[PDB]
């Protein structure tokens, strides 16, 4: 999180390389975030 | 039993109409084949014509016949226009509709429909 | 309580499960036959009946207004449990 | 009452007497006047009066319904003339709306109003596609809304609601093709009046 | 001007329905029986 | 927020405003995404007497259209003539 | 000769296809044949299906770029025919989210416009804009678009703590946005090359060919339903109506733009002026209880259980409703049969005699003026083909 | 407990722009067909 | 009615009846309107069903566990008002306004009863009583039903 | 009240005359133009790094549906068909049945998501947060028949997304 | 010769899902969303998704609306004229599969009817960051492509 | 003499006064043609009437516009013309005379 960056930047994900047994260095995608988390990174929440 | 009319006061006035319709649509079959480059031949094209025609033959009502032609020229124009595109020029045909059931036993054999 | 019918199909809590000679099944050949395994029959059996002290108990399921409707359930049988129709949680008199 | 929608008196009694006016002007075709409770003023007119009646209404000093909001017809299959033909009004120097009713069937022309209203023109093409109404002296009467070479009139109450052909393309004939419809779905129609009457101001007798 | 018409009032061949669709099929007119539900 | 005082300058003169009293991008002015609940209020009909419905029933207060004429004086307008509009006093010319 | 201009621009553009058919001496078009029916989708014979909260939904994807003032027209509409009142909070975040709508709507209208004559920019910096009021349409309804939240006898939810304060902070800085795109186009020499006397429209002209909205206003027409005819609570705010002298694209263009300063004004006086109170009408037989109250009450849950099933009947009747919608005229032909599903819905789209008269608009005018015509009367074929 | 209800705050929102507001810039016609001649002159000597 | 409850206290719960395969009970929905009490006496000729108690903890049913197996016994599940007698083949299966209806004749005897046959999506969900006067009035047999 | 956006009469001045004179040789409103776009060459972007960033929403999203349980696993649907019946699209398919320990509980729950408008009318008229429309908008697929939910996949979804459904649904009852 | 052709279709299909250029049937209500993907906000061109095209410069086509019958000819005849590789993107219930039209005489119940599809977006409308999604996801498939391994392999 | 209507497509009058006049008494020279027991006549004569009256009474356009409550003098003029040709086609149509026909029985009873 960086709260003086402009609201919808202000937070951010960097994917990890390895998820279920798949290699995404290079394929990320945003259905790789689990729903607790899902919550605070679109902001339905302001709590993590 | 006193109705308002649309064009034709009899059948006899009406017959006129449908005769120049025929004729018409008679005359565009070969120019339609040639600008929507249908395959069909001519000698088809005209066949459907006196096919559609002839299903309404029983007719003796002047006000149903005067719709009747009415919608005719419509179809005559989006076809003369171009506004119908060649989807719409074959649909009369019904290509890929598998031939139906017409006698008792075949109608038997494949559902209960009648 | 998900099982394997004799084909290797695993059962739904439906019951569902196509049979030998179905065709069917070949929509998951090189895929997955989605089940839930979770049977909702076998999670509320685990759940302890609850010992109150009067005829009458009402069930909301729990949270108030994020429930079901409040229903009130009477417990005269002592042959038996008072059993809620909205979320299966069971009553006995005490 | 806070919950209830207030009554407008005033506009009753205006609607009302500018709808005996029409009457009295114009006996040749008006039929029926009614007022609503919510204070719409309609006038139920011999569909032979259609351009007589439109064009009073636009050009007299006391009417000057200048603009035509709308032109559609209903369909009520238990009427001998099933067709029913709405036009709705406005006029902008008395800030008021009125509606003109007619009526028609299968087979009856009703007389095309664009000389009156230009706005009328594709209103009645709509009427034609959907609904299968002819208006005589028509500028340009064609279908406006559906396919071309579409058969039928969808709006009619006895028309299906997902018709009777529909569209696909075909591999074999290289073009899009119409065939019988088949649903993987059917549409569920489903019973909802319930059986115990609920307006009784609007029973009708037995 | 009206014209006279002696006819019967048929309009089959102007409404679109396809054919099977006229000939095939039985039309029940009926007054719905009350559900004895209620 | 983040530009640097000359970008600020050289903006602010090409566009002719100060744009930074009127960012397009949003910070911290903007309302906390978790809110206390609410406590929302009740109607007016929420009351435990004097409350008869058939005294706020606004549907079956409905009626069927009053007829004027049925085939079964001065001159008037449907409504008084429309008052002029008077010209904005806030800008009448743009 | 005969043309047919493209279905639609090669860049993105939501407004629908449409097949004009053109007949051209030289550059000049002799005329206009627009071929619709290409998103007709028959909504109307649909909405005689569905109960009147079902058919609710189909007013959003009419024109689907005045979701919120579509829905007020048909909510209007029921409650007119069911005799009942929306509470005045209602009425209120009715107006609030009316006025945010034409925002939305003007932006689309106005930007696209200048996008199909070439000048781009613009529909950049305003869609930004845009995207932060889907948010308030997201926060209030849960969707960006089709938020389904007025409803016949007020809105669905209240709104949610802080959401005023976030409009009132989009509001405050929005008038420059708009001095921004004046500084692009309005003392433009090209765009008013592009606009200035073209497609001239006479007031008689106007009136007879069933014009409403800017299409009347830009030729001088004095004509505004929420000041002449007002419906929920537009006789308590206070703005002005722009009004154009020279009946063509560049008159109507400022309109637009002199309507969405309007607007923001309209928008700063509901902010103001919010009442406390319910949001809908507390009349269980029209307006779903609140769902603790259908958790606890057995009328409640009675009343919840028929209300979405069968649906609330509405007495037999047939009303004509209008309202000022940011496109013009939008109305809609309620037929009631005294059940829970309408007999019969006609809807009075604005564009569709808007477009029934660019034969007339285009008269003596180059091929790229029709590109212009197009434009400035904002057609949705959403709304013309239903 | 109080009803507690999304509501503006007490006395209201402060004043919002909506009016036109494009500044004047620039020179004087004169002024600039003057720098605009001089530039010339400048150039042509 | 009203549209809304000012009804502040707990409510009436009472203990369900065994009478039989064919009708379930659920008593707590049961109004006193005492139809079943009436039809199964004058109707059926069978006075098994009753009000035993008094007051509201007044409560239908057989007092013993009794069974009310009679050939007409399924017809007070249509005379019942609520849903405190249903039929228990038909329990939980479908909504009446998603049922098509089909008016038919039953076959189980020579009587010819006029009946409703209830359908969803192609499958029969239940036989219901159509009126006929000089027939069936509104009732049918356990068997036609 | 009404006002006119374009009444105005240009002053025939000499000066006057001499300014519009300027503005045309000179381009000056043209100029003007290109220093509006270059200001914004020098603002920030507003654009977000999808999908290490997300568009802001909030709890009343209406997303991918699911089917939702009690705290002891129970099932909340009872089978009412009253989402069914709401369902403006007929979108919903339910059959039911006596469970084999008596309860009311459904055999078939499908929701045909290419028919779904994403309305919300079902998890409004369900009596028991049964049905919910979740957060869940990432869910597009390679083929039509991934988009035909039966119940196994609704209940998936509900186990799924649970822990982020409950707290929205905690956040926006009250206004409910 | 097997090491080059999987190189070769990684460099290939690099550079089609690095420049995927659209074609957009406007046809409704989820063009304006479409929109909105090209607004700055989410940018579509940032991952070389272009703004405008032409049909016969175009990769892949998104079908965002309804698709009637009146419509479906034009529609077909368009993906004729796309020169390949070309993919079509079903956005919204409409395109899906009819979706809150789909019983209606004039719509055709999903565009997979009349073209092949490879991305079905679910939503009426997606919100533009779904049709994003979904067009990474197209990225996706393009890069698990493999013409010239199964070309060789022939 | 104003400099624009305000409304396109109307040009403004020279002599409002004058041409009101000649309009009001053909006005009424065509309802002469009008059967004295027709509505119509009575109606418009009377409408026709308190106008002309209105015109000859008050020389200064403005006042006399507050008066007429029409709008424009030029949208009254234009009015004016408007009335002169529906008279005409009313002595065509004849709308005067009895109802041309009936309804069917139930043509306009709703609900059926
Ligand atoms: C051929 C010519 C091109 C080659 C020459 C390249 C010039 C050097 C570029 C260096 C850029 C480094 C950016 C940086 O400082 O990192 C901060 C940045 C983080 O800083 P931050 O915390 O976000 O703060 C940003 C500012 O607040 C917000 O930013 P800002 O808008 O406030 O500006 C910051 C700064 C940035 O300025 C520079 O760094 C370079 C200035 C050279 C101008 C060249 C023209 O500018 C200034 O401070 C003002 C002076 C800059 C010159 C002004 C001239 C304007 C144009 C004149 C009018 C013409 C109208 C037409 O770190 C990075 O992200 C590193 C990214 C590196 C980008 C690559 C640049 C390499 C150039 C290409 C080489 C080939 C490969
Ligand atoms: C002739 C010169 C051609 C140079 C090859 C250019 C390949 C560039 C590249 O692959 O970028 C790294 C890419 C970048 O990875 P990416 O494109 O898959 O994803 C990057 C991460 N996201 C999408 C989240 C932003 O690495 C690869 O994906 C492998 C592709 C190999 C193709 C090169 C064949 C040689
Ligand atoms: C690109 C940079 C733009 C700077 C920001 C805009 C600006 O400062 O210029 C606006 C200025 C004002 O002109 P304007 O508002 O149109 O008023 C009428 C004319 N006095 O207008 C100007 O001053 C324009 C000056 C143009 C100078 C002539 C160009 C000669 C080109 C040859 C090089
Ligand atoms: S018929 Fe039903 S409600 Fe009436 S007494 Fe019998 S069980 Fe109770
Ligand atoms: S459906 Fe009728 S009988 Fe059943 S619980 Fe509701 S009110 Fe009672
Ligand atoms: S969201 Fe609306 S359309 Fe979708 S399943 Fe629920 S009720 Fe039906
Ligand atoms: S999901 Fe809810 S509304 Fe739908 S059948 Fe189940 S309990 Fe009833
Ligand atoms: S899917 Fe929904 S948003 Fe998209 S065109 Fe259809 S109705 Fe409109
Ligand atoms: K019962
Ligand atoms: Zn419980």
């Amino acid at each position: 999180e960086d709260n003086k960056q402009f609201f919808g930047r202000h937070r951010w994900v960097i994917y990890t390389t390895e998820m279920n047994g798949k290699n995404t260095f290079w394929d990320v995608d945003g259905s790789m975030v689990p729903p607790e988390w899902h919550r605070w990174l679109h902001c339905m929440t302001d709590d993590p | 039993t006193s109705v308002k009319p649309i064009f034709s006061r009899d059948m006899n006035e009406a017959k006129r109409r449908v005769r120049e319709l025929y004729r018409a649509w008679y005359r565009e079959v070969p120019n339609t084949v040639h600008l929507f480059q249908l395959d069909i031949s001519v000698k088809q094209g005209r066949d459907k014509v006196r096919e559609m025609f002839k299903k309404n033959a029983h007719i003796t009502d002047p006000r149903v016949v005067d719709l009747l032609v009415i919608k005719g020229k419509m179809e005559l124009e989006e076809t003369i226009k171009v506004w119908k595109q060649r989807t719409h020029v074959m649909r009369f045909f019904h290509e890929t509709e598998a031939p139906r059931p017409k006698d008792f036993l075949s109608k038997f054999y494949v559902g209960h429909d009648p | 309580g998900v099982r394997t019918s004799p084909t290797g199909e695993k059962v739904t809590h439906t019951g569902q499960v196509y049979d030998d000679g179905d065709y069917r099944k070949v929509r998951f050949v090189g895929r997955q036959k989605e089940v839930n395994e979770n049977f909702a029959i076998d999670l509320i059996a685990e759940q302890p009946v609850s010992q109150v002290g009067s005829r009458v108990i009402s069930c909301d399921g729990g949270g108030g207004a994020l429930g079901h409707p409040r229903v009130y359930i009477n417990l005269d049988k002592e042959t038996k449990t008072g059993t809620c129709g909205y979320c299966g949680l069971q009553f006995r008199q005490q | 009452r806070p919950t209830v929608r207030p009554r407008n008196d005033v506009a009753h009694k205006q609607l009302s007497a500018f709808g005996e006016y029409v009457a009295e002007i114009l006996p040749k075709y008006v039929q029926q006047v009614q007022v609503s409770c919510f204070n719409e003023l309609e006038i139920c007119i011999h569909p032979d009066g259609v351009i007589p009646v439109l064009t009073f209404l636009r050009d007299h000093s006391n009417a000057q319904f200048k603009s035509l909001a709308d032109l559609t017809a209903v369909d009520i299959p238990t009427r001998q003339n099933r067709f029913e033909i709405v036009y709705n009004l406005l006029s902008l120097r008395f800030n008021s709306r009125i509606r003109v009713k007619t009526y028609t069937d299968e087979l009856t022309p009703i007389e095309s109003s664009v000389p009156v209203y230009k706005a009328a023109n594709w209103y009645e093409r709509e009427i034609w596609d959907m609904f299968g109404v002819f208006f005589a002296n028509h500028p340009d009467l064609r279908r406006i809304l559906t396919d071309y070479g579409f058969e039928g009139h969808p709006f009619r109450k006895d028309f299906p609601l997902s018709g009777y052909v529909e569209l696909r393309y075909d591999d074999e004939v290289k073009r899009v093709v119409a065939e019988p419809v088949e649903l993987a779905q059917e549409f569920r129609k489903f019973d909802l009046n319930s059986p115990w009457e609920a307006f009784p101001a609007y029973r009708q007798p037995p | 001007q009206l014209i006279t018409v002696d006819e019967k009032l048929d309009i089959t061949t102007i409404t679109g329905v396809p054919e099977e669709h006229i000939k095939t099929r039985k039309a029940r007119i009926f007054v719905p029986a009350r559900n004895n539900m209620q | 927020a983040s530009a640097t005082r000359f970008i600020q300058w050289l903006r602010n003169w090409a566009s002719g405003r100060d744009l930074q009293a009127k960012l397009q991008l949003r910070y911290q002015e903007i309302s906390k995404r978790t809110q206390p609940p609410p406590k929302l209020p009740v109607g007016p009909s929420h009351k435990l007497s004097n409350n008869y419905y058939c005294t706020r029933d606004g549907r079956r207060e409905a009626m069927p259209p009053s007829i004027v004429m049925s085939s079964q004086k001065k001159a008037v307008s449907p409504a008084p003539p429309i008052k002029r509009w008077e010209l904005s006093q806030d800008e009448p010319y743009l | 000769s005969n043309l047919t201009l493209n279905f639609g621009p090669q860049h993105p553009a939501a407004h629908g296809v449409l097949r004009l058919v053109m007949e051209l001496s030289g550059e000049m078009v002799r005329k206009c044949d627009p071929h619709i029916g290409l998103l007709h989708r028959g909504t109307e014979k649909l909405i005689e299906y569905k109960t009147y909260l079902q058919a609710l939904p189909y007013f959003d994807r009419l024109d689907y770029v005045s979701m919120m003032c579509n829905e007020q027209a048909y909510s209007l509409a029921v409650e007119k025919l069911l005799n009942i009142r929306p509470p005045p909070r209602a009425q209120w975040i009715r107006v609030l989210f009316g006025e945010i709508t034409r925002l939305l709507n003007h932006i689309m209208a106005v930007t696209t416009h200048a996008l199909d004559i070439g000048a781009m920019t613009p529909f950049f910096w305003m869609f930004e804009e845009r995207e932060k009021m889907f948010e308030f349409y997201e926060r209030v309804s849960g969707a960006r678009m089709h938020a389904a939240y007025v409803r016949p006898g007020g809105v669905h939810q209240d709104l949610p703590l802080g959401l005023m304060d976030d409009i009132y902070e989009f509001s405050k800085n929005f008038s420059l946005r708009i001095d921004e795109l004046e500084e692009m186009l309005t003392n433009n020499r090209i765009w008013r090359n592009r606009t200035v006397d073209i497609g001239i429209v006479t007031a008689e002209d106007a009136l007879n060919y069933g014009f409403s909205g800017v299409m009347l206003r830009g030729s001088g027409i004095q004509w505004d339903l929420r000041k002449t005819q007002p419906y929920d609570v537009y006789d308590q705010v206070e703005f002005d109506v722009p009004i154009g002298s020279r009946g063509d694209c560049y008159d109507r263009y400022l309109c637009r733009v002199e309507e969405m300063r309007q607007s923001i004004r309209i928008i700063s006086q509901c902010l103001n002026k919010m009442p406390p109170g319910e949001i809908k009408v507390d009349d269980a037989k029209v307006s779903p209880p609140k769902r603790a109250e259908m958790k606890t009450s057995m009328e409640s849950l009675i009343h919840h259980f028929k209300l979405y099933t069968e649906g609330y009947q509405v007495p037999p009747g047939a009303t004509y409703t209008a309202i000022e919608a940011p496109k013009g005229e939008f109305g809609v032909y309620l037929v009631s049969d005294g059940s829970s599903r309408p007999y019969r819905c006609k809807i009075k789209a604005p564009g569709f005699a808007h477009l029934a008269g660019l034969d007339k608009m285009s008269k003596g005018h180059m091929l790229a003026d029709v590109v212009a015509i197009i434009g400035t009367q904002d057609i949705v074929f959403g709304e013309v083909d239903r | 407990s109080k009803v507690k209800q999304d509501m503006p705050p007490v006395g209201g929102y402060g004043p919002i722009d909506y009016k036109r507001n494009l500044p004047r810039r620039g020179l004087s016609g004169y002024s600039m067909f003057a720098v605009g001649i001089g530039a010339l002159l400048f150039g042509y000597w | 009615g009203s549209d809304r409850s000012r009804f502040l206290e707990g409510k009436r719960a009472v203990e369900d009846k065994n009478i039989g395969p064919l009708v379930k009970t659920i008593m707590t929905r049961c109004i006193q309107c005492t139809r079943c009490i009436r039809f199964a006496s004058e109707i059926a000729g069978v006075d098994d069903l009753g009000t035993t108690g008094r007051g509201n903890d007044m409560q239908v049913g057989t007092y013993i566990e009794k069974m009310f197996m009679s050939e007409l016994s399924g017809n007070i599940i249509d005379i019942c008002p609520v849903g405190a007698l249903t039929s228990k083949p038909y329990a939980f299966t479908a909504r009446p306004w998603e049922t098509r209806k089909t008016e038919s004749i039953d076959v189980m005897d020579a009587v010819g009863s006029n009946i409703v046959v209830s359908t969803r999506t192609g499958e029969v969900m239940r036989i219901l009583p159509r009126m006929h006067e000089d027939i069936n009035e509104e009732w049918i047999s356990d068997k036609t039903r | 009240t009404y006002k006119y956006v374009n009444l105005r009469e240009p002053s025939m001045d000499m000066k006057s005359v001499t300014d519009r004179a300027a503005q045309t040789l000179l381009w000056t409103e043209l100029i003007r133009g290109l220093g509006m776009t270059l200001s914004y060459l020098f603002r920030e972007p507003a654009t977000i790094n999808y999908p290490f960033e997300k568009g802001p929403l909030s709890p009343r999203f209406r997303g991918e549906h699911a089917l939702r349980r009690y705290p002891s696993g129970e099932e909340r649907c009872i089978a009412c068909k009253l989402c069914e019946a709401v369902c403006p699209a007929q979108a919903i398919t339910i059959e039911a049945e006596p469970r084999a320990d008596g309860s009311r509980r459904t055999t078939r729950y499908d929701i045909d998501m290419t028919k779904c408008i994403y309305c919300g009318f079902c998890q409004e008229a369900c009596p028991v947060d049964a049905i919910v429309e979740g957060p869940n908008f990432e869910f597009s697929t390679e083929t039509h028949e991934e988009l035909l939910y039966n119940k196994e996949k609704l209940l998936n979804n509900g186990d799924k997304w649970e822990a982020e459904i409950a707290a929205n649904i905690q956040a926006d009852y009250l206004y409910r | 010769g097997e090491y080059v052709v999987a190189k070769l279709d990684d460099l290939i299909n690099w550079a089609r899902r690095s420049s995927l250029w659209p074609m957009t049937f406007g046809l409704a209500c989820c063009a304006v969303e479409m929109m909105h993907m090209a607004a700055p906000r989410y940018d579509m061109d940032r991952f070389g998704v272009v703004f405008r095209a032409s049909p016969r410069q175009s990769d892949v086509m998104i079908v965002a609306g309804t698709l009637t019958n009146k419509m479906a000819p034009a529609l077909r005849k368009v993906y004729d004229q796309m020169p390949e590789p070309r993919y079509v993107v079903s956005m919204g219930s409409c395109a899906n599969g009819g979706g809150y039209y789909h019983y209606s005489y004039s719509v055709v119940r999903g565009c997979d009817r009349i073209v092949p599809v490879d991305i079905y977006v679910p939503g009426c409308p997606p919100t533009a960051e779904a049709l994003l999604y979904g067009i990474l996801q197209l990225q996706k498939k393009i890069k698990r492509e493999k013409r010239l391994r199964i070309w060789y392999r022939r | 003499l104003k400099k624009t209507t305000g409304l396109v497509g109307l040009a403004v009058c020279e002599t409002p006064h004058e041409r009101l006049k000649i309009l009001y008494t053909k006005i009424l020279d065509v309802l002469g043609h009008i059967p004295k027991n027709a509505a119509y006549r009575k109606y418009t004569e009377q409408i026709t009437n308190e106008k002309l009256s209105m015109v000859k009474a008050e020389p200064d356009v403005k006042k006399l516009e507050e008066r007429l409550q029409g709008g424009q003098i030029e949208e009254v003029i234009l009015q004016a013309e408007n009335e002169l040709s529906l008279a005409r086609k009313m002595i065509q149509w004849k709308p005067w005379e009895p109802l041309v026909e009936e309804p069917p029985a139930s043509q306009w009873k709703w609900p059926i």
